[PDB]
């Protein structure tokens, strides 16, 4: 890279990071979609 | 950008945000949640809209073999810009 | 370069997938674009055997050449599109420049 | 015969005279390249994609246009011909746009598979491609017209089966563009047809864009229940949710068309859902319980009341299964107040003979009629798919159609007789000329919709529109096997409820008001607590929190059509089954067995535990109902005609005015549909017009 | 209340064996229900079925009694033994 | 035959099998019931299941057949027909450096007579058959599950099993030991539906209905 | 003649015991025989020639983890592939399933004039093309 | 029609005697196996699981499938005599680690949708 430096866009990570794995920094995975049914909610109002 | 739901948890760019009684939250105590912060939606509209001289453009991406299946964009209607359907760039025909 | 997403969900690396390691769903996304709200690709189904960058049509699923991502836990390898968008923004600089060197053989 | 001799690359076949070339193939089970025919559309000619080499002809002709002469010998596989299909499929891909990938028709495009089926695997075109400009017709149907292929399908349709003239080409030569020209919404009825009979990608759904792809999807096959037509369709469903409605062919039903209700209301099963039991807290709130305790409170009331005290009203879509389950309950607590929303006369023979409340001549029946008249009907909206029989006949059979009522738009030209009920009079004795029509046709058709029996007067127009049928049938001119009276039905869950045995329309609340109330499905607001004894005892079962469920004291959830194989009854008095597609969203139960779970509680216990039992029984309260995609003829009108004639009821002054007068009323007409984003798109895009698509 | 409370009669529409309960219908079953104005008589109809009279007592008792080869006097008889011993 | 990207055809062998076929259909028509050469010059020999031993007997040790290998044998499952399985033995000669199909036929019930007396090396082969479709060899010396689990019910390659089976092991801590449950998967097998509605090959076409 | 000595067995096939498939998914499944539908997005009758036999559809519900959808049908993926209609039904009862059969929808033939398209006195003249 | 290659038997008569066999060779080597393999359960508890296995198909009357079965059966055995199964595949029998599934139905009711 001294020689030939990597193209440079402003999305790209500016500081490195190692395996993160068994430390409080690591990857959990979860689900990125959102609810797909939503449910019916009952009146405040008591009616009668 | 990254925004924050009540209870503090980053908002992916897909929406995405365990309401306050999901269980499902415990999976972040003692860890984090991983969340992208450059959101391509924010990125893609700081672009300009390129003036072009002519009905008719063509994107590939920018790269040639590198990009997108080239497509081209109609530019007739004066009332938006004409938008890639790969790439998100918008073009604009100078001065109609 | 713009710092727009390449993936345009049209799930042909999801079909060509010969270990069903990948997972897609997508949606118009609010300025109207085709883009997915799920990419999720199991570390310990997939093969590694390069399908997905060969059938997708503008290179927005590659594999990078790190090799040292070994984790302490099963879950850790059940990548969604979050992690996968990081590997992107980490290896970017390194993964352009191999593509560089060998996009003339594709 | 008359059939002539011709063959195909050498096999002989027998063809009748006016058979195409495209068509002597398919009796060979060979299959010709096509882009512009539809089998239901008038013959373009225009795609030459079906050049066709003919033996001892030096010039390829066009299959689907081309009748066949006698001793021809269709060559389908010579080199002429597959040289035909390379240059036609090159040049129409040459300005085609590589929008595959961002393309809604990848993986089930015309244009793909026959491209890799007959054509060339790759370009000699080293030019730039045209551009066209998008255009916005309506917020069901995206379109991209860069992708269109002048085929001209989309207006076709229009013109023919919609009967609307709104589409057209504009401009000539590699400019000519497919559009309305002036900024204009194409919202019919039957709009969302387009999306399918297009080959390419150029129209697609809206509400379906970019969520799914033709490979992932498990296509269960089902029936639709937005109306009483039991328009076949295929549900599309991946990892367990609902993606998109399509039409399944079902020659005598709907052809291969659906209605925009049917194909876009889906989207709100996934919204308003009841996914568990509730129960009124000591606040008077509904909250959240269980199965066990839900079903505890209502079968301790269901113990302690017995006779006319326990009643219930039944929905516009609930399933034979369960509207069965509910009168077998009810009547081990000796009730008999088994009630319907929707009305019907019950004077004379009332729902004791089928004929009374059926479309007797069928709905494919209607293209051999040469008389049709309509009595305070809109069928155009009530029955979208029996509407586009009726403009079918009218277009290829040249069908005289007659509407007593108000003046609606039907998409093709009537007569109108007006709109007084009094007509119906005129027309029994002889004072209307129309009368005269009746008479010489050999075989008329009198249709009744069952919004007109809604009236108050519903006995007398029932008695007026039947007696005319009367004088028809009878009196020589009519052939013997020709059925002539006709009821329309509206709701999809009418003609199973009358063929079990409930008593039509919700009057025997009004004068037995119950102390326990089953609401089955019922969100028609028929009945409220201004009806029914203080503190009554309202139980609601349903998939939808609209009108029924505010008001109830125990909800219990059910499934919605999409998620049960359940049994409903067409307008015809054709039964058909539902297929599961996915399964109740929450604690959601199949409708039928929560009531067999009620009677165990409350020591009722139902005699059947499974399905196939449940169907059992429906074969002993009528044999008809387990008859899948078969239509049992009905007969006795003259016992009907004697017994309609012993009350004399007299017609009210009043017009007939049927409740969906504008395509603005059509859009809304049940739970699921309220409950839809779509729809509520469309009924604000129909009033407030059209005041991004990239992909 | 042990009172009848509905009748449904099974026929088929061309069958030799069911001719009894179509001659029943053609010429009797409107004195039948002008004698029973609120008893509710059903006549469902479908392809080749075994006749059948089921007669619904109070809570939920069923009784079927078949009409198969029956004579249009014989189905005349079997429907008084239902609208009168009311079991 | 210039052109680069298609097959060339070879019809010195076609005429050569073509003929070895009459030949074995002349000396054997007790048994043989069809015969056939392949486009790519593979011969196929159509035999009653009562003809396995007689017919394979023949071509190992029949002067001008001389079949002393047998490359695999294996089973073919096809529910629509009434005998489903499909028992195709591929033998090799190394005298006339050839090859040769024989294909026969049985249903879940009737045994099917072992081929260890012509061939010793149909004994494992066999018993993967049985283990894997469920088709009894009779006077196989042993025949037992060869492939699959110990008590493992079911034939795996019958089209009618499932891909993921209906069991599925775990280790459970209060038993101490490894257990078989009903199988439930964390992600379901997706289903895609990948055949064109367009015709690929007209020469394959079937008569009408 | 064959020479195996044959026997005589009069009784239905039933092969429920020896194909090893569960109790709970023999009697409590419902086997649902059919020609598929056209798939009305194309034109293609390619897949419209061959009978198939799917069961019914059970609950899928959502990993807790990745949001996946998950089974516990074995037989929700299963679809066979027969000839005719009778080689179904006889596939169906062998190994004990019920079974639903959907008669075949076949289009009806249709006459299709190009001349009707310009008529002197007829509805069927379309105003454009 | 219904002529038919036997597998050993040609009758039920014939196929009968190798099923009482059959359950000679289980019923006397259910002491073995709880002795070799070290099974925490009694010969009672073994011999019952057996008698349990034969009467599920107790209502067969095709001879060539009871020498299916019983050819299936013997094949159990010869595994287990020679120790070819282990502890797992002996206990796989009792389904220890399965909890009760209903059989009523209200109980299936409540837990979900399956019959
Ligand atoms: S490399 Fe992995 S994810 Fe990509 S196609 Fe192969 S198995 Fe699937
Ligand atoms: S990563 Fe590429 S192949 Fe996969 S869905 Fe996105 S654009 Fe298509
Ligand atoms: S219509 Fe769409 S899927 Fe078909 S060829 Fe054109 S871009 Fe591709
Ligand atoms: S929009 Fe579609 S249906 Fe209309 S002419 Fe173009 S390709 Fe044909
Ligand atoms: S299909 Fe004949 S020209 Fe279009
Ligand atoms: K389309
Ligand atoms: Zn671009």
């Amino acid at each position: 890279p001294t020689v030939k430096p990597p193209t440079a866009r402003k999305f790209i990570w500016t500081n490195h990071k190692f395996n993160l794995s068994g430390t409080p920094q690591q990857y959990v995975p979860y689900s990125t979609t959102r609810k797909k049914i939503q449910e019916w909610v009952p009146p405040s109002t008591p009616y009668k | 950008g990254v925004r924050t739901s009540p209870t503090g948890e980053k908002v992916t760019h897909t929406g995405q945000v365990y309401d306050d009684g999901d269980y499902r939250k415990v999976r972040f105590v003692g860890r984090q949640k991983e969340v992208n912060e450059n959101f391509a939606i924010d990125l893609i509209a700081e672009q300009p809209v390129s003036q072009v001289g002519s009905r008719v453009i063509s994107c590939d991406g920018g790269g040639g073999a590198l990009g997108h299946p080239r497509v081209y964009i109609n530019l007739d209607k004066e009332t938006k810009t004409g938008t890639c359907g790969y790439c998100g760039l918008q073009f604009r025909q100078q001065h109609h | 370069p713009s710092g727009e997403e390449r993936c345009i969900a049209c799930k042909l690396c999801e079909a060509v997938c010969p270990a069903q390691a990948i997972t897609i769903e997508a949606e118009p996304r609010a300025d109207g674009s085709r883009r997915t709200t799920r990419y999720d690709i199991d570390m310990t189904k997939c093969i590694y055997c390069g399908f997905c960058q060969e059938a997708c049509p503008v290179d927005a699923i590659v594999e990078g050449p790190n090799f040292e991502f070994s984790t302490e836990t099963h879950e850790e390898l059940l990548y969604n599109k979050e992690k996968l968008l990081n590997n992107g923004d980490k290896w970017e600089a390194e993964i352009a420049a191999n593509i560089q060197a060998d996009y003339l053989y594709r | 015969s008359n059939l002539i001799e011709v063959f195909v690359d050498g096999q002989s076949v027998m063809v009748e005279p006016g058979t195409t070339v495209l068509q002597a193939c398919e009796k060979v089970g060979m299959q010709i390249p096509r882009f512009c025919y539809h089998e239901r559309l008038s013959v373009a000619g225009n795609c030459r994609m079906c050049l066709v080499e003919i033996e001892k002809a030096p010039k390829v002709v066009a299959a689907c246009a081309m009748p066949v002469m006698k001793g021809w010998n269709i060559l389908t596989n010579s080199e002429k011909t597959k040289k035909a299909r390379e240059g036609v499929m090159e040049f129409l891909l040459a300005n085609h746009p590589l929008d595959c990938p961002i393309c809604d028709q990848g993986g089930e495009c015309d244009l793909q598979d026959q491209s890799m089926m007959f054509g060339s695997d790759r370009s000699r075109f080293l030019e730039g491609k045209r551009a066209v400009e998008d255009k916005n017709i309506g917020p069901l149907v995206k379109t991209i017209m860069t992708r269109c292929i002048q085929c001209t399908r989309c207006i076709r349709f229009a013109s023919e089966i919609a009967g609307v003239d709104d589409l057209g080409t504009t401009g000539r030569g590699n400019d000519m563009q497919v559009g309305t020209y002036i900024e204009k919404m194409f919202m019919s009825e039957l709009s969302g047809n387009i999306i399918d009979i297009c080959p390419v990608g150029a129209l697609t759904s809206k509400p379906y864009a970019f969520t799914a792809r033709p490979w992932e999807t498990r296509k269960t096959e089902s029936i639709d229940v937005m109306d009483a037509v039991g328009s076949n369709i295929v549900v599309s469903t991946r990892t367990g949710e609902v993606m998109r409605i399509l039409p399944r062919m079902h020659e005598d039903i709907n052809e291969e068309w659906i209605s925009d209700k049917t194909r876009f209301a889906y989207d709100g099963l996934k919204r308003q859902r009841l996914t568990e039991p509730m129960v009124r807290n000591e606040k008077g709130l509904l909250t959240h319980t269980t199965w066990e305790d839900a079903l505890s409170r209502v079968a301790g009331m269901l113990q302690s009341f017995q006779g006319n005290d326990v009643a219930a009203i039944a929905g516009g879509l609930v399933d034979a299964e369960a509207l069965i389950a509910l009168k077998d309950l009810l009547n081990r607590v000796d009730s008999d107040t088994l009630c319907t929303e929707e009305v019907f006369p019950t004077a004379g023979a009332g729902t004791d003979l089928r004929s009374n409340y059926l479309l007797n001549t069928t709905i494919a029946g209607v293209e051999e009629a040469d008389v049709v008249l309509l009595v305070g009907t809109n069928p155009r909206f009530e029955a979208p798919l029996f509407n586009a029989r009726i403009r079918k006949s009218w277009l290829h059979n040249d069908l005289k159609v007659a509407l007593i009522g108000s003046p609606v738009d039907l998409t093709y030209r009537y007569d109108h007789l007006g709109d007084s009920p009094k007509i119906l009079q005129d027309i029994a004795s002889g004072s209307h000329p129309f009368s005269q029509v009746l008479q010489e046709a050999k075989k008329p058709m009198v249709i009744l919709g069952s919004s007109a029996l809604q009236r108050n007067d519903g006995a007398a127009i029932l008695a007026a529109v039947s007696n005319i049928a009367q004088k028809i049938r009878t009196s020589s001119g009519v052939t013997g096997d020709w059925k002539v009276m006709n009821i329309l039905h509206r709701i999809a869950s009418q003609v199973a409820a009358l063929d079990l045995g409930y008593k039509p329309g919700v009057e025997a609340i009004q004068k037995n008001p119950p102390k326990m109330l089953f609401l089955l499905g019922a969100d028609g607001g028929c009945i409220t607590r201004q009806d029914l004894p203080k503190d009554c005892f309202i139980v609601y079962q349903g998939h939808h929190g609209d009108v029924g469920a505010p008001i109830a004291d125990v909800i219990l959830p059910g499934a919605a059509y999409t998620e049960k194989s359940a049994t409903y009854v067409n307008t015809e008095g054709r039964a058909q089954q539902t297929k599961v597609a996915v399964t109740p969203p929450g604690l959601a139960r199949e409708d039928w067995k929560i009531i067999r779970a009620l009677s165990e509680i409350a020591g009722m216990t139902l005699p059947y535990d499974t399905l196939d039992q449940v169907r059992n029984r429906l074969e002993e309260v009528s044999p008809n109902l387990v008859r899948y995609d078969d239509v049992e003829g009905a007969n006795y009108f003259q016992q009907a005609s004697e017994l309609s004639k012993l009350v004399n009821q007299q017609l009210l002054a009043d017009p007939l005015v049927p409740p969906q007068l504008t395509i603005k009323d059509f859009y809304m007409t049940d739970s699921i549909s309220r409950a839809s984003q779509t729809m509520a798109k469309c009924v604000k895009a129909v009033t407030e017009g059209a005041h991004p698509s990239i992909c | 209340k042990l009172g009848l409370r509905e009748i449904r009669i099974h026929l088929c529409q061309r069958s030799p064996g069911s001719q009894g309960v179509r001659d029943f219908i053609e010429k009797r079953y409107v004195e039948l229900k002008k004698a029973n104005p609120d008893l509710p008589i059903l006549i469902r109809e479908c392809s080749d079925v075994q006749p059948k009279l089921w007669a619904r007592y109070a809570f939920g008792q069923e009784k079927n009694v078949s009409l198969n080869n029956f004579s249009a006097d014989q189905v005349t008889r079997a429907l008084e033994n239902v609208l009168s011993s009311k079991a | 035959d210039t052109r680069p990207t298609v097959r060339p055809r070879n019809d010195v062998a076609h005429k050569q099998l073509s003929a070895f076929g009459e030949y074995v259909a002349e000396i054997l028509p007790k048994y043989v019931q069809q015969v056939q050469v392949s486009c790519f010059n593979e011969l196929e020999i159509c035999i009653h299941p009562d003809g396995v031993i007689p017919v394979l007997t023949f071509l190992r040790d029949h002067s001008n057949a001389q079949f002393k290998s047998l490359a695999d044998l294996t089973a073919v499952d096809i529910p629509t027909r009434q005998n489903r399985f499909e028992i195709v033995y591929n033998l090799l000669s190394l005298r006339f450096n050839s090859r040769i199909r024989v294909k026969t036929y049985t249903d879940e019930l009737t045994p099917i007579e072992s081929s260890v007396p012509v061939y010793k090396a149909a004994n494992w082969y066999e018993r993967e058959i049985w283990d894997m479709f469920g088709v009894f060899f009779a006077n196989h010396p042993d025949l037992r599950r060869i492939l699959t689990d110990y008590g493992f019910e079911g034939h795996p390659f019958r089209k009618d099993f499932p891909l993921s089976g209906y069991v599925e092991l775990r280790y459970d801590d209060e038993v101490k030991r490894v257990v078989a449950e009903p199988v439930e998967l964390a992600q379901e097998f997706r289903k895609f539906d990948l055949n064109s509605p367009w015709e690929a090959f007209p020469a394959y076409r079937q008569p009408p209905e | 003649t064959r020479d195996t000595q044959l026997i005589t067995v009069d009784e239905k096939l039933d092969i429920t015991t020896i194909t090893g498939v569960p109790e709970e998914h023999i009697k409590t499944r419902k086997a649902r025989i059919f020609v598929p539908a056209r798939n009305n997005m194309q034109s293609g009758v390619n897949n419209t020639k061959k009978w198939k036999m799917e069961f019914d559809t059970r609950e899928r519900w959502e990993n807790p983890l990745m949001g996946w959808a998950s089974t516990a049908d074995p037989l929700s993926n299963l679809v066979l592939t027969f000839s005719t209609k009778e080689d179904a039904v006889a596939f169906a009862e062998k190994n004990g399933w019920s079974y639903d059969v959907e008669e075949r929808k076949v289009p009806k033939p249709k006459s299709k004039s190009y001349g009707a398209n310009f008529s002197w006195n007829k509805r069927t003249r379309v105003s454009t093309k | 029609s219904t002529s038919v290659k036997p597998i050993f038997s040609r009758d039920m008569n014939e196929a009968k005697r190798r099923v009482r066999e059959l359950y000679r060779a289980w019923y006397r080597e259910v002491p073995n196996t709880v002795h070799l393999f070290q099974l925490d359960i009694s010969v009672k508890q073994g011999r019952d699981k057996v008698r349990e296995m034969f009467k599920k198909n107790a209502h067969i009357t095709d001879p060539r499938v009871v020498d299916l079965l019983v050819i299936k059966g013997k094949m159990e055995l010869e595994e287990t005599i020679k120790v070819w199964k282990q502890r797992t595949h002996v206990m796989r029998f009792f389904h220890e680690t399965e909890a009760p599934r209903p059989k009523d139905f209200l109980s299936k009711f409540y837990v979900g949708h399956d019959p």
